[PDB]
């Protein structure tokens, strides 16, 4: 019966790996978004700098 | 390239507020050093 059981849970490992491929995908995509926000938010700040530079 | 330009305006100030004062102090001179206050100065200088 053991037997039969490990060849089974080898079609549920065969999924799991699609679930946790998708999972770090999400992740990718949302650290990538994280990202731009820091540049655009320095690029105002550096216009600030400048600015104040100026002044 | 703004502290640049701001940096070499501020050192003409600072040499023309410089190069005034020298030509005071260096009219004063003519009058001030005379052989009197020389002497005097050398035995002051020596006080210490």
């Amino acid at each position: 019966e053991l037997m039969e059981a490990e060849k089974t849970k080898l079609l549920i490992a065969a999924q799991k790996q699609k679930v946790v491929e998708k999972e770090a995908e999400t992740e990718r995509k949302k650290a990538v978004i994280e990202a731009e926000k820091i540049a655009q938010v320095a690029k105002i700040r550096f216009q600030q700098k400048v600015m104040e530079k100026e002044t | 390239e703004i502290e640049d330009a701001a940096f070499l305006a501020r050192e003409k100030a600072k040499a023309d507020a410089e190069c005034y004062t020298a030509m005071k102090i260096a009219e004063a001179n003519k009058l001030k050093l005379t052989p009197e206050y020389l002497q005097l100065m050398k035995y002051k200088a020596i006080a210490s």
